[PDB]
């Protein structure tokens, strides 16, 4: 099985609220803020604030994901918008 | 005193599994940008998963004949998808 997949959910958990950079299946490539990651999946979900103003939420498949990253802790005014949501 | 890891562990399981249940209840009925192998890309309306997330029940699939109404997409077929809430 992968990296990805095997890491504990005390692991998984410390991403949340951090910026982060995937590399996936096929030379895919996501930058983005970690809202959670599904435990039974291991789907990392990430948060976008992109360029034109608007937000985007992505799903990457646990069996796609090859590596990742810290890029950004994060401060307490992206945790606050990351925490307000859904 | 210490809690057992195991007791620790299963209760963050808890957490990060209601986000992610949550993330997707939010992704109901909006058009979603599927990734798939082979270098594809498709777009359909999300309505649900399985809880073992194996497969994604989508409404509107887009294709090169026309919409098609329902359809399942296999999540072993997917790399990643995305939306805008």
């Amino acid at each position: 099985m992968s990296e990805w997949m095997k890491k504990g959910p005390l692991e998984w958990q410390d991403y949340i609220y951090k910026e982060v950079r995937v590399t996936a299946s096929e030379k895919n490539e996501y930058k983005g803020w970690v809202l959670t990651t599904d435990p039974v999946s291991a789907n990392i979900v990430l948060v976008n604030f992109l360029e034109d103003g608007s937000m985007s939420v992505t799903g990457i498949m646990g069996h796609a994901v090859q590596t990742v990253e810290t890029m950004n802790e994060g401060d307490h005014r992206v945790r606050e918008k990351l925490m307000h949501l859904f | 005193a210490q809690e057992s890891l195991e007791s620790q562990e299963q209760r963050a399981r808890a957490a990060l599994r209601e986000r992610y249940l949550r993330s997707l209840l939010a992704m109901v009925g909006h058009q979603v940008s599927f990734t798939l192998h082979e270098g594809v890309r498709v777009a359909a309306h999300f309505g649900a998963t399985d809880l073992d997330v194996a497969n994604f029940y989508v409404s509107q699939l887009q294709t090169p004949i026309g919409v098609q109404a329902e359809a399942l997409l296999r999540c072993s077929d997917i790399i990643s998808y995305t939306f805008k809430p």
